[PDB]
């Protein structure tokens, strides 16, 4: 029976201690109930590990039913609220209660949840898809009899409901045997609501099987948490749909947690301590990170110095209404087997918002944005591509010389103005795609050769070559010595499954992903006294590439490299003004990128 | 609630003073507005529901919370303060009141169900409209026995049948006569949130607005508005038969006020009646600025104050914003005559072409921006789509027709296969388009003006070949242009230094409303007619062009150029408001046509 459970839950809600509050033993739910009584809060995430601390039996009979109990709890709190501080007892609820999963249960997959767990508290993991938009869902419909001057209500449970035409008040009927009553959207009560689908990770699927979906009815306070195309973990009851004996089922979410980082959304917990400010304040903080990027890869001391600037990014201006981008694009032309598709796979995992794409397996409308029809409605809708889903992050395109030539000019727009302007036959708009691109490619026919000059063993039209601030050029130079050290590195790796002890142990990925997010928001400036130095450098470049027989196409878009490739450095050193020592680092980079040919 | 508010509103309407300026203290602000309403037609009063926030705070709570039970009071309380001008002018309809807000209030993603049925302001970009839809107000019934015609009103929002003939009493004989009742109008419009003010890596939404009786056709697709109106939500039924309505409602917006303040653009051609609405203090300014010996070079040099010198291209792009006269050739049976100027920009990379297009497209209203490979033959002019609902082929408009008054920037002009390039031959010379497809045989027309940008073949201007070989365009397409700007720019050690010195400056840190109004004026009240002294310099200016362009092999001259000179000459006269074409207005627009290909 349940009448005695409504007391065994009130006990727990009024008695529970907790020490980690940083103070003494306070009441985790004692403060919560007051806040809820003062209408400063809406949801009450009753954890289940805390009930499983003094009563591991109640937890057994919650995850067994979890549908009655989620109502006993919302009655217990309904009674306790007045004791701290209309007709139906649900129109005046103005709060909701959600179960936060018990720690002993294990997160299933979508394929595992079978019929033997209908009506129980489950936990699934997946990728979001097709999240809807918030719409008001009714809970308590309020009607009025305009004739007899009254008010009536009715509560809703199903996804449908039939209204009333009675005015069942026996007085109004008895006096006159006549009268209709109107619906009304003022006295009623709505609640936010949105439905979203989940799919399995295509990784955890049998070798060639089709992924299965599930439906999630987010509502109340969990709305607007999850974005489409996202890794998420959901906790909620698993029920069948109302209205022969077969049944279609949906997951009724009680708790939604983002697990992008492979552990749990810890982006908001990006707090740097003083013991880490120790490191960040060291003389060569810029040089530790550079060595701690993909440590499994020997050599390439300079490429890792630029792949960090790409992750930090310069600053972006707006004078007299003339936007200048503040991202950096980088290409990695080089011989086969130099670990480029390793560097890219690493820079994919070290970025909050990232995307991975292959040139030969992606079409030009699938990068930017595509207009697609719905055979259920005949209506054309937009669907973002790769560069849209990677808005404030990094996109990675390896096998970049093999992408079809009509599917490659769809990037010229995203690399300069950083919008996507669609004018197909359903839509006319400009999406925002502020992504910074990183691509890899093989030079001419697999291998660089010294007969033909540049620009003919690269094969990029100048209009696209100039979009890249740094077209880095590596080689597979077979220097006997350079090969011996490379081999003695890789064999160590295959022995110990680790890299050989370096001068400074690499920082964890979790920690760098925070060191950088703290290092983005500085916005340094430029000092006037430097405009004479910078200038001369640029001028000198326009001389060399004009008085040479190999050099690439340099243009007035190169100056903004020097400028935006130095506000990155000055952003690492945590300065708030660019100094003459970073301009020379930038200038060295733009020179150490084509020396691999001399 | 009703009487208590008109008394509090009349006070506001009478005693209000602001620390502001209008139409370039006259205490009776809204009484002056109400006087203007009397001296002319247009019985609408645009009240700012923030002024009512200074004067009061207990109606500003009841206007944005019960707007449909207040705005009738705000009409009545204005009708009575119209007592001053009651006897003078007696219009018929009624006086109106329209609250609004200078600045937006919400987005399209943060509309929550605590905001149902209360004043709300958003902003977007109208996508598409619909045709009018009637909507009943007063029914009109009639009996089949007594043939007596009662006229019941719709009060609450539904129509009730009487069921008793006031004469014969047959207890149901009152049919509804449709075309004797009273209807009003209703239009359905779709917004689309702007690219600014949307989250990271997401796709635009839409929102449905419903216009009403008088706002029914006050907006066009392609406009940026600040709609203000109530926010409602109405149920839907799962069957069009049963009364089983769903539980997830569906929302729209009953618009109340538009606002198209596009100060980031110039003046669209809906404001030609509004040109007579210029302060006579301003026409003095314009006529006096138009007298300085160089107002040409003083306005031109104020276009895009971020490009470096490029002195001639800004001249051309300034004359393009005026265009030749609009002569009326219907009598001579010739047809019509193009009056807008098409400009082509060819030149080696890095020379800042795409920046000029990106600047113009953001200046002119009613424009588009297209690219090379991401635009097809039919997407630019007109396609035929299988309409989803009615399953019938219907016509639509491309990009060169949606502009129609403005500029159609076509970047990457070279990289369009010769099929989709031969389509511009019609729309850019005759200002027409003749379509003959499955069921559609029609003839559109437009007043667009291309502004194209291309690269030389080989993307490098090699001076070994002839000018008609670096461009590699045919002659039947090069002649439809009339200003082919060859940005021949090498590595001039002085130019590069000056440009770099200019560009760096953008990192430290004439008006518009002069130009933005000078242009509207010079469009509204100017029509340069040729002379006999000007016409006698136009004949030789074409007899020499032939001998010149014949030999060199650069670009031949066909009689069409002799019309372009006209187009250019007249367009120069409009700059200085000269209303008559004289000699110098031909020498200028001849030197411009000659000193662009060198
Ligand atoms: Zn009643
Ligand atoms: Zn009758």
């Amino acid at each position: 029976d349940y009448a005695l459970e409504k007391e065994k839950v009130k006990k727990f809600l009024q008695e529970f201690y907790q020490d980690d509050e940083l103070g003494k033993k306070q009441f985790k739910y004692g403060n919560q109930l007051v806040r809820l009584a003062h209408r400063e809060q809406v949801a009450l995430y009753v954890d289940l590990d805390d009930v499983a601390e003094d009563d591991p039996e109640l937890v057994d009979s919650i995850c067994e039913n979890a549908r009655r109990y989620a109502k006993l709890f919302a009655d217990a709190v309904q009674e306790l609220l007045p004791q701290y501080k209309q007709y139906p007892a649900e129109l005046m609820r103005r709060f909701e209660l959600y179960f936060q999963g018990p720690s002993s249960n294990k997160p299933r997959v979508i394929r595992e949840v079978r019929a033997d767990s209908v009506g129980k508290l489950v936990t699934v993991r997946g990728i979001v898809t097709r999240v809807s938009e918030v719409k008001p869902k009714m809970v308590v419909a309020t009607y009025t009899c305009d004739q007899c001057g009254a008010e009536t209500y009715q509560p809703i449970q199903s996804p449908t409901f039939m209204p009333l035409i009675m005015c069942p008040s026996q007085e109004c009927q008895t006096n006159r045997s006549g009268g209709r009553l109107y619906l009304q959207t003022r006295g009623s009560r709505f609640i936010k609501f949105q439905e979203m689908k989940m799919q399995e990770h295509s990784d955890q699927v049998p070798v060639g099987n089709i992924p299965r979906s599930i439906t999630v009815l987010v509502e109340g306070e969990n709305t607007r948490i999850a974005q489409p195309g996202d890794h998420v973990s959901v906790t909620g009851i698993f029920l069948p749909i109302l209205r022969g004996l077969l049944s279609e089922t949906y997951l009724e979410a009680h708790r939604i947690v983002k697990m992008n980082k492979s552990e749990d959304d810890e982006s908001g917990a990006g707090e740097l301590t003083r013991e880490e400010l120790r490191q960040i304040a060291e003389e060569d903080f810029y040089e530790k990170l550079a060595a701690s990027i993909a440590p499994e890869i020997y050599g390439h001391e300079d490429v890792k110095k630029a792949l960090l600037l790409l992750l930090v990014g310069g600053v972006d201006q707006s004078p007299r209404g003339m936007k200048i981008r503040g991202n950096i694009n980088i290409c990695l032309m080089g011989d086969p087997g130099v670990a480029k598709s390793q560097l890219l796979s690493y820079i994919d995992r070290l970025a909050p918002r990232s995307q991975y794409t292959t040139g030969r397996g992606s079409s030009g409308v699938g990068l930017t944005a595509a207009v697609l029809r719905d055979s259920v409605s005949g209506e054309l809708t937009l669907e973002g591509g790769a560069l849209v889903l990677a808005d404030q992050g990094v996109c990675c395109i390896d096998e970049f010389d093999k992408m079809a030539e009509a599917d490659r000019t769809a990037i010229h727009e995203v690399m300069e103005q950083q919008t996507i302007s669609i004018a197909k036959a359903g839509i006319l708009t400009t999406l925002n795609a502020r992504c910074s691109i990183l691509a890899a490619a093989n030079p001419a026919y697999g291998r660089y050769n010294p007969r033909r000059s540049l620009e003919q063993n690269i094969q990029l039209p100048a209009a696209l070559l100039s979009r890249f601030d740094l077209l880095w050029l590596i080689q597979d130079r077979p220097d006997r010595d350079n090969d011996l050290r490379l081999a003695q590195h890789i064999t160590y790796v295959h022995q110990h499954s680790r890299q050989p002890p370096s001068q400074f142990e690499p920082l964890d990925m979790k920690l760098m992903r925070r060191y950088i997010a703290m290092c983005r928001e500085k916005q340094p400036m430029v000092p006037e006294s430097l405009a004479d130095y910078i200038t001369a450098a640029y001028v000198e470049m326009r001389r060399e590439a004009w008085a040479s027989k190999d050099a690439t196409y340099t243009s007035a878009r190169t100056l903004l490299a020097i400028l935006r490739l130095s506000t990155a450095l000055a952003r690492l050193r945590m300065v708030d003004v660019v100094e003459k020592e970073d301009v020379n680092e930038a200038i060295r980079l733009m020179e150490m990128s084509k020396d691999s040919l001399l | 609630n009703v009487a208590a508010c008109k008394e509090n509103f009349q006070r506001f309407l009478q005693r209000f003073i602001d620390p502001l300026a209008k139409e370039e203290i006259t205490e009776p602000l809204y009484m002056q507005r109400l006087g203007e309403i009397n001296v002319i037609g247009e019985p609408f009063l645009n009240v700012n529901c923030e002024h009512i926030k200074s004067f009061d705070k207990n109606l500003y709570r009841q206007l944005i919370s019960y707007p449909q039970e207040v705005i009738p009071t705000f009409d009545m309380a204005v009708n009575e303060i119209f007592f001053d001008r009651y006897p003078d002018s007696i219009l018929e309809h009624q006086i109106q009141v329209r609250p609004f807000n200078a600045l937006k209030t919400k987005n399209m993603r943060n509309l929550n169900p605590e905001d149902i049925d209360q004043l709300i302001t958003i902003s977007g970009m109208v996508i598409r409209t619909s045709q009018l839809i009637p909507e009943m107000q007063e029914a009109f019934f009639q009996c089949q026995v007594c043939a007596h015609t009662t006229r019941v009103e719709m009060d609450r929002g539904r129509i009730a049948e009487p069921s008793v003939c006031g004469r014969c009493h047959t207890t149901h004989s009152m049919a509804l006569i449709h075309n004797r009742s009273l209807f009003s109008d209703k239009q359905m419009i779709k917004l689309q949130e702007s690219p600014e003010d949307m989250p990271a890596g997401q796709t635009p939404h839409t929102v449905i607005l419903f216009a009403h009786n008088d706002l029914v056709d006050k907006v066009q697709p392609g406009d940026r508005v600040n709609v203000t109106g109530i926010y409602r939500a109405v149920p839907i039924r799962v069957n069009p038969r049963v009364s089983n309505v769903k539980s997830v409602y569906k929302t729209h917006i009953d618009v109340i006020h538009y606002r198209k303040t596009d100060a980031k653009r110039l003046h669209g051609l809906d404001e030609e009646a509004e040109q007579k609405l210029f302060s006579e203090k301003r026409v003095e300014l314009l006529k006096e600025l138009s007298r300085k010996p160089d107002i040409y070079e003083r306005l031109a040099s104020a276009l895009a104050p971020s490009i470096y010198e490029h002195e001639d291209i800004k001249k051309g792009i300034l004359l393009q914003l005026f265009g030749g006269t609009r002569k009326d050739f219907s009598h001579t049976g010739r047809g019509k005559f193009r009056a807008e100027i098409n400009i082509l920009l060819c030149g080696d990379p890095g020379t800042s072409k795409s920046q000029l297009l990106q600047y113009v497209y953001n200046l002119v209203p009613r424009g588009q921006y297209t690219s090379g490979k991401g635009s097809s033959a039919v997407g630019l002019t007109a396609y035929v789509m299988k309409d989803p609902e009615t399953r019938q082929l219907v016509l639509q408009t491309g990009a060169l027709v949606l502009s129609d008054n403005g500029i159609c920037c076509i970047d990457e002009f070279d990289k369009m296969n010769e099929s989709t390039r031969s389509v511009l031959h019609e729309v850019m010379e005759q200002q027409t388009l003749s379509i003959a497809k499955a069921g559609i045989i029609c003839q559109l027309n437009a007043r667009t003006s291309v502004l194209a940008a291309a690269n030389p073949i080989e993307s490098q201007w090699n001076p070994k070949k002839t000018t008609i070989e670096n461009i590699q365009l045919p002659h039947t397409l090069l002649s439809r242009f009339d200003l082919i700007f060859l940005l021949l720019d090498p590595q001039d050690e002085a130019y590069d230094r000056r440009l770099a010195h200019h560009l760096v400056a953008l990192y430290y840190q004439l008006d518009m409303a002069v130009l933005k109004d000078y242009i509207a004026y010079a469009h509204s009240t100017i029509m340069p007619r040729l002379s006999e002294e000007a016409s006698q310099a136009l004949i030789e200016a074409y007899v020499d062009m032939r001998k010149i362009g014949s030999s060199r092999g650069m670009v031949s001259a066909y009689p069409r150029q002799l019309e372009s000179l006209i187009r250019l000459a007249e367009a120069h006269a409009k700059v200085r408001l000269s209303n008559k074409v004289e000699a110098i207005d031909v020498e200028e627009a001849k030197r411009l046509h000659r000193e662009a290909l060198k």
